[PDB]
């Protein structure tokens, strides 16, 4: 039906049609023509069904021709013999004794799992024995794969696993003897709330909570009591110094400048005043600690357009730190605006780079924007990233490009809104996010230094920024000792060069703390790329122990995330009777 | 009469200042134009 | 004495509150005498030294009481709090305590990442920083002790990367000005919990201020006209100058039987009438200059706005005697070091010029410095800098004007130190090196067009040395006749005429 | 909500409707949270 491909607005849509029986019949090398039927089923211009369509478009994409001959039987082997799929599941479970499985191999098996789920999303009247076998092997080890993908992996692997699991959600045309993926995936996710504060990546738990919030509509009680118990546990753990408390009272500075480890950075283009309630989309870009920003150099500029800025080892270390910097806010100004103001700008990164996340703030005087990427020539390898036609409504957010493209030159084409007044405005360039070092496997997708020297210089940069962060902390503590400590309780605290120097010291401490955190994530990424692994969730781990031994920023982010899930769960009742389990565990003393 | 803590913690919840733009104007007789331009 | 008998003192276990109370209640002289007479400090320093040795031995293998990894930062804070006493600073300056310094430094430098977590590592790092700040405070014996200790650690640095502790200790301890405690007693009001020696109310003041400031600044922050005057308890009948810095006062007090290590100096403020030797004393030596006295700057340079001047400053400070003439201006030297860690570009060459002028060719220090500059390659760097600034190449067989002027001044002071056996005082290696570089073409380009005065000083300097004369011959108008022509073109005037006549006499 | 913007280079892949369904999961999350914030307690 058309409902399996509708867009978010609902006014458009797109279907990708393929089947294993298609290539099974193409294995004979006989078929060359196809028919497609549009039919309206039933249980001013009164258009019904097929007449309701306005504009139509057809494209056909071929398969990639590799260097391995007789590829037809190789592709039909996985569709005919199902023992591959369980083996793939085994490669997720780390139960095989053939060494230790790296993150790259996990990414590859998750990619081919996503591809086979996509081809099995539409099986027309075929034998679903292989599909049932792979679904059963998924449900058998669902907790193990969700643990190794959403707790012990980065943003890319967790995003791919969320894609595969929600694709298994999407094609749930199960027989009456088979249960749906919803219940079992729900139970697998609530079997792993205990290991949540011992996670690694903010984007991983973000995708985890997105999947949880979607599939929680089937069973409500278990997710509610797990969330409430973790609320109580992490809340009683997070209460355990007067330093950040004094900062919070005196200046409203809530992020701890002394805790060196963070969890994730959340930003979006969309203290809080309490008067309006007397920011929901800000979780669109998560996990910005594993990915560092870049720098911008404008090359080409259209007519009536100007890009402006809005207002010896130590030297090499300082230059590497300067390359690892958030650039100041820039923008584009237009001299003359009109209905359909076509303008064009070009951005250069200076070297080939991996691009993962992009953010373009809301521009209310612009109709549409489009971004193109290329490395060598515009007509040589230019591929379209995204064109958005509702910039005046919301902001452009594109998060965690999988597979991550490599590029050096960005092309931004902007068309202004219809009936636009001749009043000047600003189009900010936004924030671009990527990977400074290009891995060899991601280099082969589309003078490169070796891994070891890059790892050594990144470790040296991490040590130098750790020294800078420690001296910033010492300056901040010695200066903050000089705050007046009156015996006048707190009324005079809510009632100056000293304030400005404290704000500047806190800004410097926060900046160097963020730099140290993303540098540590970069060296961790390089270490797992070398062949190592991150923290292994042992089976003998006490949940309370890993609750206590977790970083405070991770606890704050996980608290906000799962009470966000609690808010969505409370709203999911549609104003009906609230379940008694979360109304009972939240008694008077628990609430207090 | 001094400002206590209450005035400090209510002042931002919402040096002689003007108050004419906040209010409205009227007259007892029907004029040819309203006097809101004065405000 | 009765309180000693409570915590098992005539194994042992004291919490952080126990040592907090003990360090608080030991600031009086009788209490600190009882604390030194008791064996608790000796047993604690032996315990922590044993802990440091055990942790080093465990990391490298991959009356005593066992100290864990948690209690050691609070008891180091105990050391910081008790070190206010001057006999505490004298006791920490003895050979009995020095194992504490060596053990902590070898533990937090050699033993890198029993397991040390990052939070506890930062705790020990900050506690050691506080201990080092407390030890050398107004104590010249502790100053030279720490200088010798850090010089001996930098001497035995492994052969190349410096750990984070030693780097931040260099950027922290001797890169901030020395801070002393000011105590102010006055009957008139002068406008936190401190020791009861420091009084109470607004009539008794206590500040923690850097030494480099003077009395006028601390008195500003706190016809017959009443005027504030400052008196000391060891001085009877004389006031103190307003522009007199605290280093001069500290040296005067140390020359006036005040015991060493007295952390808080006291002053009485009185009101006198005004009708509308002390300043000439030597200042304090400070830990930075004491460390630089034995050439530690070269040791840390061997282990380490235009950027080329900042890069050349690190090479320039490796010569002996460079830091002694560098420390004449403290604030700008600290600013240059702050720019090094990550007027200002003129100073790394101006200090070299002053060191050239203060080291003549009649003594061994000047010729040793010149041969070390020949060996280490400072002349190559300054010559390629002049080549890049003047856009001229060597003869192959507004800020830039100030840079060229300063470089010419450095060369002029290098040739003749007295201008700012003289024939064999400089080797011919410098002669054959200068015959290859870009001195002659840049001179011919700039001449045929202060700075002119500096170039005439360079000319009379290169004519003063007999071994450096034959460079004046061009590779066919002589420089003397040319200079006479542009002197007549220009025609300050007596200097130009005298230098032109000197160049003409040298050419003839 | 969020902008109706999706990866154009990923159209050559098979998971375009996967990313579309992930994005509408995100938008329904944002809408439900805003509705829970605005609504009072009956």
């Amino acid at each position: 039906w058309l409902a399996s491909g509708l867009d978010l607005s609902g006014h458009a849509g797109m279907l990708t049609l393929t089947s294993p029986k298609l290539v099974k019949g193409m294995a004979g090398g006989k078929y060359r023509s196809f028919l497609i039927h549009v039919k309206a089923v039933n249980e001013s211009e009164n258009l019904r069904g097929c007449d309701l369509l306005q504009e139509v478009s057809v494209t056909i994409r071929r398969f990639k021709k590799t260097s391995i001959s007789k590829e037809r039987v190789q592709r039909c082997a996985m569709l005919q013999f199902s023992e591959f799929h369980e083996k793939l599941v085994n490669t997720l479970c780390r139960k095989t004794d053939d060494g230790q499985i790296t993150e790259h191999a996990q990414s590859l098996v998750l990619d081919t799992l996503c591809w086979l789920a996509g081809v099995h999303s539409n099986g027309p009247g075929s034998s679903k024995e292989g599909n049932e076998n792979l679904l059963s092997k998924t449900r058998k080890f669902l907790s193990d794969i969700v643990r190794v993908c959403f707790f012990e992996a980065g943003r890319s692997i967790a995003h791919k696993c969320a894609r595969f699991l929600a694709l298994c959600i999407s094609n749930g045309k199960c027989d009456p003897c088979q249960p749906a993926f919803g219940p079992v995936l729900l139970k697998a996710l609530l079997d792993n709330m205990s290991f949540l504060p011992a996670a690694t990546t903010g984007g991983s738990v973000y995708w985890y909570f997105v999947l949880l919030n979607y599939v929680k509509d089937e069973d409500l009680a278990g997710c509610s009591t797990a969330c409430a118990s973790l609320l109580t546990a992490v809340s009683r753990q997070l209460q355990d110094t007067p330093m950040e408390a004094l900062l919070q009272t005196r200046y409203g500075l809530y992020s701890s400048p002394f805790d060196p480890v963070l969890f994730d950075l959340e930003m979006s283009g969309s203290e809080i005043d309490l008067s309006d309630v007397l920011e929901g989309s800000f979780t669109s870009l998560t996990g910005l600690l594993e990915v560092e920003p870049l720098h911008f150099t404008c090359v080409s500029t259209s007519d009536g357009t100007r890009i402006e800025r809005d207002d010896g080892l130590a030297l090499a270390i300082s230059h590497a730190s300067h390359f690892l910097q958030p650039p100041p806010h820039q923008s584009i100004i237009i001299e003359r605006m009109h209905s359909g103001a076509r303008r064009f700008v070009t951005l250069d990164f200076g070297r080939p780079i991996l691009l993962t996340d992009v953010l373009i703030p809301t521009c209310g005087d612009l109709a549409s924007l489009s971004i193109d990427i290329w490395t060598l020539g515009e007509e040589v390898d230019g591929r379209r990233l995204v064109v958005a036609t509702d910039i005046s409504t919301h902001s452009l957010i594109l998060h965690d490009l999988i597979p991550p493209p490599v590029c050096r030159f960005m092309k931004i084409t902007v068309i202004g809104r219809y009936g636009s007044t001749n009043a000047r405005a600003k189009i900010p360039l936004g924030f671009y996010y990527g990977h400074t070092y290009i891995l060899p496997w991601e280099s082969e997708l589309k003078n490169q230094p070796e891994i070891d020297q890059h790892l050594a210089m990144m470790v040296a940069l991490q040590e130098d920024i750790q020294c800078r962060y420690n001296l910033a902390c010492h300056r901040l503590e010695t200066l903050l000792q000089s705050i007046d400590l009156p015996p006048l309780n707190s009324a005079n605290n809510a009632q100056v060069e000293e304030d400005s120097r404290v704000f500047s010291a806190y800004q410097d401490c926060i900046q160097l703390q963020l730099q140290l955190n993303l540098a540590h994530n970069a060296v961790q990424r390089l270490k797992v790329a070398l062949g190592a692994s991150r923290k292994m969730l042992s089976e003998t781990s006490n949940p309370e122990d890993l609750i206590q031994t977790s970083s405070t920023e991770q606890l704050r982010t996980i608290i906000r995330y799962l009470l966000d899930t609690l808010l969505s769960l409370l709203h999911a009742s549609n104003g009906h009777s609230v379940p008694a389990v979360l109304q009972s565990t939240f008694h008077a003393q628990a609430c207090e | 009469t001094a400002r206590s803590m209450v005035s400090t913690i209510m002042k931002f919840l919402d040096g002689i200042h003007n108050f004419a733009p906040l209010g409205t104007i009227t007259s007892s007789s029907p004029t040819a134009q309203p006097a809101e331009v004065l405000l | 004495s009765l309180l000693m008998g409570w915590m098992g003192i005539t194994p042992l276990a004291l919490t952080e509150s126990h040592l907090a109370t003990l360090a608080s209640s030991s600031q009086s002289p009788e209490a600190i005498k009882q604390l030194l007479d008791s064996g608790l400090p000796s047993l604690l320093v032996r315990s922590l030294a044993s802990f440091c040795f055990s942790h080093i031995s465990s990391s490298e293998s991959i009356n005593k009481m066992p100290i864990t990894a948690d209690l050691v930062a609070p008891i180091l804070r105990f050391l910081t709090e008790v070190g206010n006493s001057h006999i505490m600073k004298d006791w920490l300056g003895g050979s009995e305590v020095n194992p504490l310094w060596t053990a902590l430094l070898f533990l937090l430098c050699h033993s890198g990442s029993t397991g040390l977590t990052t939070q506890q590592r930062t705790a020990i790092e900050n506690a050691t920083v506080a201990f080092f700040l407390q030890c050398i405070s107004c104590h010249p014996n502790n100053q030279k002790l720490m200088a010798q200790v850090l010089c001996e650690l930098f001497q035995t640095s492994p052969q190349g990367n410096i750990s984070g502790f030693i780097r931040r200790l260099f950027l922290q301890l001797m890169l901030e000005d020395e801070k002393v405690t000011m105590f102010l007693q006055s009957p008139c009001p002068l406008y936190v919990i401190q020791h009861p020696m420091y009084g109470a109310g607004h009539k008794f003041r206590t500040l923690h201020l850097p030494v480099s400031t003077t009395l006028s600044d601390v008195l500003d922050r706190v016809i017959t006209v009443p005027v504030f005057h400052l008196f000391h308890k060891l001085l009877a009948g004389q006031p103190l100058p307003a522009e007199m810095t605290l280093a001069q006062l500290l040296t005067l007090l140390y020359d006036r039987k005040l015991p060493q290590g007295y952390r808080s100096i006291d002053l009485t403020v009185k009101l006198g009438s005004r009708v509308i030797s002390l300043l000439e004393t030597c200042p304090i030596q400070s830990p930075l200059q004491v460390f630089a006295g034995m050439g530690g700057l070269a040791l840390i340079a061997e282990r380490l706005i235009p950027a080329h001047s900042l890069a050349a400053f690190g090479l320039f400070l490796r010569l002996p005697g460079y830091a002694e003439v560098l420390l004449k201006e403290r604030k700008h030297a600290q600013c240059l070091l702050r720019l090094v860690l990550g007027v200002l570009p003129t100073l790394p060459f101006h200090v070299l010029r002053s060191l050239f002028s203060t080291t003549p060719l009649t003594t061994d220090d000047g010729v040793l410095l010149r041969r070390m500059a020949l060996e280490i390659g400072a002349l190559h760097l300054i010559l390629v800098c002049l080549s890049a600034l003047s856009h001229h190449s060597p003869r192959v067989p507004r800020l830039e004007e100030e840079h060229v002027t300063c470089l010419l001044q450095v060369l002029a002071s290098y040739i003749n130190p007295v201008s700012s056996q003289n024939s064999n005082a400089l080797p011919s290696v410098l002669l054959e090196l200068l015959s290859q570089s870009c001195l002659i073409p840049a001179m011919s380009s700039y001449l045929r067009n202060p700075l002119y005065r500096a170039l005439l000083e360079l000319l009379r300097a290169i004519a003063s040395c007999a071994a450096m004369v034959p460079l004046l011959l061009p590779l066919q108008t002589s420089v003397g006749t040319l200079l006479a022509k542009m002197k007549t073109c220009v025609d300050l005037v007596p200097d130009i005429q005298k230098t032109a006549e000197i160049v003409y006499a040298a050419t003839t | 909500s969020v902008s109706q913007a999706l990866d154009a280079r990923l159209e050559v892949g098979l998971e375009q409707q996967a990313e579309l369904m992930l994005k509408m999961m995100s938008t329904l999350e944002a809408d439900s949270i805003l509705q829970a914030l605005t609504n009072t307690s009956p």
